[PDB]
């Protein structure tokens, strides 16, 4: 004998029971009643009362979720007699109700999009969910409530596992209290109410006509965008801009200014191509941020002219006696510190008494070949680029009557390892206007194995970092330079 | 709620409603010059000064719309019975009692002069609409009397 | 078969049966102490000696779990006919030609009590049958 | 009828069984004498004259025996037998159907207990055009009889083919302890063929889940791994663990073992490394063999700890920074890192401690700093450096002290330098007769005019002549100092400039 049978309610709630117990013919008085749930905990009698002689009744208070044994559902409590047992029990239920509703509007404000999962539901079978809203013409008020009014809205469950909910007309700055209803056999419950207002859920649309440009002179990435259409144009913008390559180092700026169409943003290297993207949300931080605007790429010009101009070098080829000797000239390209991005052309200047001062176009080649006839002679090596030529340059003037010139007195050559070798020697004292001196070596009888190095002429004692070969024969030679020309070379075969 | 609060949503609602009538006259060329007759109930580009004619106005121009058949007509006719609510929220701010704008006649000439031209009816109503919805931008920033 | 062969395969069964029965029980465990009315019929009350009182009573068993609409359950009727059969071939090793006797069911107030109180015939037929499990455990040796 | 008659027309057979076939001949209008015909298989193989036997004047039979199944040709999945007149075969033949009834049956039962699975390879079922495959089971009521054989009655059950080419079907729920009697069994219109049939047992063809919860620990006193794990629920029988372990990269060369006794869930066994990270792996199995390895355990990482405080101090040497004439002086301490043997594992910190007659004895923490400069300031300073891990500092420490009074103690007499080539250099010298308790000796070598070419090396007090493995430049000139080293301090040094 039991009053009720069953009992559907929620997490956070107290309950109240009352039993008859029948054995027999006889009835038993109500003080001898013990309450068994599950036939396993013994109820404390703190939770017991007396209504009547004949009926218990035992209250609880703060009621957990369930946790599902085998098929069951629902746990079964038991009110006996000292020990002897009814078979007869009670039946109880609990379920989750607290359900998340997320929304989203459109970026044209067409459409209202709700979604949540029924994950809580799947544990109940025979229970038909339903979703039930009620619109407020005013904002949504500090606590929703279940309106009594209250509509179903059809929603379709995606391959994800959640039921999307499309609205449409939209009402921005209406109140949309919403509140799950789920109905089983035995009855219908409701999740907390929520209200949304469609304006605090905007997600913009992704930003427009992205251009990434590098300013010319100043080296500053500046970028153009078409702002996507918002009331109020209250847009908070995010900038995202990196390398391009197969790992993009993303990096971000915020432009706060919600009137700015174009900002410029300083990038350590002016000659690569970079990866920026935009994207904007609402200037007050409502809403979401809107999607990453399309990739912009940036063009690899050359922002500014080269630095200076390729150090280059003279072999000559032609007899002593022979006033007109061929002069080969050897210089090398422009690293990235000298070419900045690039260098297009070489061209090569020249300077003599006679024929003054012209220009050869040497093109990409870093080496130009020419015959030298006139006891005077000056050249002047030149890169450049789509802006221009390089400014600082190397000259080399060249002398009939200065290459007879001896400035260099002694010379000694120490090989150090394998690896490198010593140079030493000693100046004449007289007050040559040395601007440098140049290390030039070749294996003998090698034509081909040729090298050779500029050395400030400050420097007594230099180190040279090559793989030598003791078995091969080095030759070394040292050349002072001055104003008018080269002075005569020493020259050393061997350690 | 602030008045500024209110003042400033009414001003979003102004420039949005702009927005989606050049929206949809982007779509809709239709010369200027073109003059129908009959067109006298639509509401004129006048003066309006105070509170009480904006919501007459603008109830008069949501009827108008109303009985056209597009669809985002009728979501404008929406932000129209919106920004009504938020004009008597600006006159429940200033004291002053707005008459009830429930008994305007349904205008005898709709049914005669839409089936004569829905899409001119539609363009002219649009216009006049914005340009009255701009009259009234410039004077609630000058603080319309009731 | 060799009998020793017989017994360590019966104790095998045996344990494994207890086991499962633990392992699944784990999520129904019960109180010995409290009593319910209408299972008179289910046994365990009382120590177990003879083989015929054993067969007799896992019969009982037997169409007490053939009863209970379960795939454990049933996986779990089908072992104790096995185990049944082992105590008759084991009987029979005993060399004692005793007539074999079974049957003698008249389960009406199993049916009236299986569609009255599922969840109580079945842990309490569980926990008996473990008992009596344990119990002929100890009487084995 | 017709000129050449097989009866029967079309066998069916197995492989290694015996079928024979029959022919009547008939050659225009005559009927051919049984000794005047020949078989042929496919036209291409003569059946040899043995196996012919005569039923009659005009039936001739030839019994095949021990037969082979029929390799598919082309589109023929038959040997086509031919009833010939000594050369003339007529159009027509009689099919041979061979197939191989060998099927392996696989068979495997869930650590659950409450699953059986069983698979079987229609590898040469193929052959047969129109076959119609089935599986025929029957349950004994206990284990499994001594010789298998069909019963008469058997329970049908399907069975679905996999990627893998395989066919697979299951039993729920499961019989534990009753034998099962099956076999495959073929149907097709010229009869049906039955597999051998096996019996399997239930319970011997369990394997069981990785045995989980397992830990692994390096003892710290003994220097064996401490793995300890615990049984899967089921099977309850007694089973046996193997172990395997290996060191910690893209590659691990692992060492294998086992354990034989079921009621030890801890095992330690021997290492060669200490300070490494090791991974290792267990499964399990029943003892008897029954059922089938556990495939392993999931990889577990052991953590590196000092296992024991450091074995030896650093050996340090001394910077002298300051002027002669002055009495406070700068010691800058040299030392350099605990080796791998030395470190045990890790030195988490250089504790070096000092020692005065005055201030007692005191100790200062350098850190993973390999220098230390302090002043010298008493006549008597005695320090030592302290090696210290978690665990505590390294046992036996050098010991170094420096003494005005006796640094005027001249103990070195010569002091030679022969350079045997740029990688290697002779020192030679004598000692003064002077009985010494010299406790060892330090070379210190530098470049000239080199403030950071410090080297120096500690020797042992009864070396005589030493040999130095550098990179010698001949060029460079090179200061040599050799220190006597006692017990009160550190004696005056011999310096030579060179070879």
């Amino acid at each position: 004998v039991y009053f009720p049978p069953k009992i559907l309610t929620s997490v956070g709630s107290n309950a109240s029971f009352h039993c008859i117990y029948k054995n027999e013919n006889q009835i038993i008085s109500s003080k001898q009643i013990v309450w068994w749930r599950n036939l396993a905990e013994k109820i404390p009698e703190i939770q017991y009362s007396i209504v009547s002689d004949r009926v218990s009744k035992v209250t609880f208070s703060n009621l957990k979720a369930t946790r599902p044994r085998g098929k069951f559902t629902y746990d079964a409590v038991y009110c006996c007699n000292e020990q002897a047992c009814h078979h007869r029990y009670a039946e109880l239920y609990v379920i989750d109700v607290n359900i998340n509703i997320s929304c989203e509007t459109d970026g044209y404000l067409t459409k209202m999009t709700c979604r949540w999962s029924p994950s809580t539901i799947q544990s109940l079978v025979g229970s038909t969910v339903q979703l039930r809203y009620h619109r407020r013409s005013l904002y949504c008020p500090d606590s929703p409530s279940i309106h009594p009014t209250s509509e179903p809205k059809n929603c379709v469950l995606q391959r994800d596992g959640f039921y999307e909910c499309v609205f449409q007309p939209i009402f921005l700055l209406s109140g949309y209290t919403m509140w799950i209803r789920i109905n089983h056999s035995l009855g219908s419950l409701d999740s907390p109410p929520t209200c949304v207002l469609p304006d605090s859920v905007v997600k913009p649309l992704p930003p427009s006509n992205v251009k990434a440009e590098i300013t010319v002179n100043t080296g500053l990435l500046k970028v153009s965008w078409e702002k996507p259409v918002f009331p109020e144009n209250n847009l908070q913008f995010q900038i995202r801009y990196g390398l391009s390559g197969k790992e993009i180092q993303w990096k971000t700026h915020e432009v706060f200014d919600a009137k700015s169409k174009s900002a410029s943003l300083l990038v350590s290297d002016l000659c690569a191509v970079y990866v920026v993207q935009v994207r904007c949300r609402r200037l007050d931080g409502l809403g979401y941020w809107s999607n990453w605007s399309s990739p912009a790429y940036t063009l690899v010009m050359d922002v500014k002219v080269p630095m200076r101009g390729p150090e280059f070098w003279r072999k000559m080829d032609g007899d002593v006696t022979k006033k007109e000797r061929n002069v080969t000239l050897l210089w090398k390209p422009l690293t990235k510190n000298d070419s900045l991005c690039s260098v297009r052309r070489y061209v090569v200047k020249h300077r003599t008494a006679h024929n003054g001062t012209w220009s050869e176009d040497v093109g990409n080649r870093t080496n130009l070949t020419f015959l030298w006839t006139e006891p005077a002679h000056t050249v002047t090596v030149l890169a450049v680029n789509s802006l221009g030529a390089s400014l600082v340059n190397f000259n080399l003037t060249f002398s009939w009557p200065m290459s007879k010139v001896s400035a260099v007195e002694s010379l000694s050559a120490y090989p150090l390892s394998s690896s490198c070798v010593i140079l030493s020697w000693t100046l004449s004292p007289d007050d040559y206007s040395l601007l440098y001196l140049v290390i030039e070596w070749k294996i003998l009888n090698e034509d081909d194995g040729m090298k050779w190095l500029r050395i400030p002429s400050n420097v007594k004692k230099f180190y040279i970092h090559d793989n030598f070969i003791p078995i091969e024969k080095y030759q070394f030679s040292l050349y002072p330079v001055f104003m008018e020309g080269v002075g005569k070379p020493k020259i050393i075969n061997g350690f | 709620v602030p008045i500024q609060k209110v003042q400033d949503d009414t001003k979003t609602l102004i420039k949005t409603i702009v927005t989606r009538i050049n929206d949809i006259s982007h779509t809709q060329s239709v010369s200027a010059k073109q003059r129908v007759t009959g067109l006298d109930f639509i509401p004129g580009l006048h003066p309006i000064l105070s509170l009480s004619k904006m919501d007459q106005t603008l109830a008069v121009y949501q009827q108008v719309l109303t009985s056209l058949p597009s669809q985002n007509v009728l979501q404008i006719a929406n932000d129209l019975e919106n920004l009504r609510d938020l004009l008597h929220l600006l006159a429940f701010s200033k004291s002053c009692s707005l008459p009830q704008t429930s008994g305007l006649q349904k205008p005898e000439s709709l049914d005669g002069v839409l089936e004569a031209s829905l899409y001119s009816t539609e363009v002219v109503a649009l216009s006049r609409l914005q340009g009255s919805l701009q009259d009234i931008l410039q004077q609630l920033d000058v603080s319309p009397e009731c």
